[PDB]
């Protein structure tokens, strides 16, 4: 996925070119500038769109692999990250409504925090396999609790502010031009009325509403299909 | 009311419509995952779908991987995939892969009872986009699962279904349909043309 | 010919004291099919009305379960046991209120039957009427001083089985009629938790 699958995040890519893309074109500056090892980058805030397409778009423009963690069962991934010199690690399946009590996010995310603590302590140990990066952003401050388990290190702090629907309308057109879509779709209530704990549920209403566009013989996507899919995901959420 | 709907769509909605999945906007999935430890299943739906729609049905046996050390699985089911997509439109059922787990025109239904040893490499989305949870048949599924078997067998007005919907809900057991097949094996005794409660209770206490 | 005896297949098809392999006389089948002239002929000769078979199926269980009002009136006229014990200990009133037969319920209850008669399952017919959603049968059972908190073999009350069927009218009605929402079962679940 290239930059054509994202829109409205010029500040995040402009700021991420030096956090990530700086040692790509000219790695030689890592001895004259004395910059610290770029131990990944984290984000915080409800991810509307761009949670995975950021590591996949920057990893795509880096021409590197995209490995996913998903005995200890984490050493072999570092062995593959050793044979393959570049690697980008990102996690999913956690961007749900469960990331609101901080108990399952703090424990289940704390295990991955220990995993990246021993892996980044192997990067701090030796640099045989450079350009290893991790990105953590689930929904909210819980990532700042991951920063509570990883304080004052080289990790970078980047916030995702949606000014007004500019990360939902144009990206709904980009993520929706595959199938048919209506022009005057009102995303104000049906897109602002699901903030906070669940940001991926917008795309969940997109795909799960497309299921009702298939079974309901609807050629295009309407407003009552998203309105019904919001309730259908809110019975389980 | 969503299991037979998802199996309906992703299994038996494109009747001979090979191009439908080739020109629908939303990418059609191929794998449908079923679960639920209490409800056994894995036979009533394979035979039910295997008898409702007029098509080919070639199921696979779970244990043929000893020779290849859990590697023969994907080769066998992949051969069934290629012969099913090259042959007439068929449906393929996958059963008991927990031991080995340690624009498409194929139909992949998957039912099991263990999700702990499943490697997340297969459960990755794209292929297994739907994970249906099938619990033990409740009172509604017992009225339907008993009506669908007594509709062809013998019955009388004396035989009430309120104790046959109340008691099987109390005894949380598996393969109740096969227990009704045993009730038919005791109803073919020819001693009575119409089956009575003595054969149902006798089959409930003996087998 | 569901039976072996000629008088049982013919008494069933509309035509005595002797038994068969099923230990059931011709009165069970004659009351089953609902032939008034044949049950009045066999009972006119003087056949016993409470011939219990090997299981215990009395002719009133099958006559009341079959929904034959005239046969129930004939067996009540002859003085049949309104609380006989069958194989599963159920009484003929459980089959009267089971098949949603209001006539047999008012007739069997008019004679002085027992609604709270504990069967072998330790349950009443309110688990059945509430199992299929028969509010009128439950209400006419309440007209005859019937309990609404009979603990089943699992410990569930009729309100638990009424809420399990998603009968909101029967749920809130039985709540507004005297059913206790505090009686706990073996599952330790309240009647409000079972409903959705």
């Amino acid at each position: 996925s290239t930059y054509e699958m994202i829109g409205g995040l010029d500040k995040q890519i402009k700021e991420i070119k030096e956090v990530i893309e700086l040692p790509v074109k000219h790695p030689e500056l890592f001895e004259a500038l004395g910059i610290a090892q770029p131990k990944g980058v984290l984000l915080y805030g409800p991810p509307g769109t761009g949670k995975t397409l950021l590591a996949r778009a920057v990893a795509h423009h880096t021409d590197c692999t995209f490995i996913r963690v998903s005995a200890r069962m984490v050493r072999e991934l570092f062995v593959m990250a050793r044979e393959h010199a570049p690697s980008i690690i990102f996690m999913d399946e956690i961007d749900s409504i469960g990331s609101s009590r901080l108990e399952g996010g703090s424990g289940g995310d704390s295990e991955v925090q220990r995993t990246m603590l021993e892996l980044l302590n192997q990067l701090d140990g030796f640099e045989a396999t450079k350009n290893i990066k991790v990105i953590m952003a689930t929904n909210r401050i819980d990532i700042l609790d991951s920063a509570l388990l990883r304080p004052g290190r080289i990790d970078r702090k980047i916030e995702f502010p949606p000014p007004n629907e500019e990360a939902r309308l144009d990206i709904l057109k980009i993520h929706s031009r595959k199938m048919n879509l209506t022009r005057g779709i009102n995303l104000r209530k049906i897109a602002e009325l699901m903030p906070g704990a669940s940001g991926a549920e917008v795309k969940g209403v997109c795909t799960e509403a497309g299921m009702y566009a298939l079974r309901e013989r609807r050629v295009h996507v309407t407003q009552e299909d998203f309105e019904m899919a919001v309730a259908k995901v809110m019975q389980k959420d | 009311d969503i299991q037979k709907q998802e199996v309906r769509e992703a299994v038996e909605l494109p009747l001979t419509h090979f191009e439908l999945y080739k020109q629908i906007g939303i990418d059609p999935p191929r794998g449908v995952l079923m679960y639920g430890p209490p409800g056994c299943g894995k036979t009533m739906l394979a035979k039910a779908v295997a008898h409702h729609t007029t098509a080919a049905f070639i199921r696979v046996v779970g244990s043929e991987f000893v020779q290849k050390y859990l590697g023969e699985g994907p080769r066998m089911v992949r051969d069934v995939f290629r012969l099913a997509k090259e042959n007439a439109p068929a449906i393929i059922f996958i059963d008991e892969i927990d031991a080995i787990a340690t624009n498409v025109n194929v139909k992949v239904i998957m039912a099991t009872n263990r999700a702990d040893t499943l490697d997340p490499a297969l459960l990755r989305p794209g292929r297994l986009d739907r994970k249906i949870e099938f619990p033990l048949p409740d009172r509604r599924q017992k009225r339907l699962i008993f009506s669908t078997i007594t509709s062809k067998m013998n019955l009388s007005e004396e035989v009430d279904l309120e104790d046959y919907v109340a008691r099987p809900d109390k005894i949380s057991g598996a393969d109740i349909n096969s227990i009704c097949q045993e009730s038919g094996m005791l109803a073919v005794r020819e001693n009575r043309y119409i089956v009575l409660a003595k054969d149902f209770e006798k089959a409930y206490k003996t087998v | 010919c569901v039976s072996n005896l000629m008088v049982c297949n013919l008494a069933y098809s509309g035509k005595a004291t002797r038994t068969d392999q099923d230990s059931r006389t011709a009165l069970h089948w004659a009351c089953s099919a609902g032939h008034t002239e044949i049950v009045e002929f066999l009972l006119q000769l003087g056949v016993p009305v409470n011939d219990k078979d090997d299981a215990g199926w009395s002719p009133l269980h099958i006559a009341a379960s079959a929904g034959r009002d005239e046969i129930v009136k004939a067996l009540l006229g002859k003085g049949a046991q309104v609380n006989a014990v069958n194989q599963n200990g159920c009484t003929p009133l459980h089959y009267a209120a089971s098949k949603n037969r209001h006539e047999i319920a008012v007739m069997l209850l008019e004679g002085g039957a027992n609604p709270d008669a504990k069967d072998h399952y330790e349950a009443t017919a309110m688990h059945r009427a509430a199992a299929k959603g028969n509010l009128k049968m439950i209400h006419i059972l309440l007209y005859y001083k019937a309990s609404t908190n009979i603990q089943d073999t699992e410990g569930n009350t009729p309100l638990h089985l009424a809420c399990d069927e998603e009968r909101v009218e029967e749920a809130k009605l039985l709540v507004s009629q005297g059913a206790s929402i505090y009686i706990e079962n073996k599952e330790e679940k309240t009647p409000l938790q079972v409903a959705k």
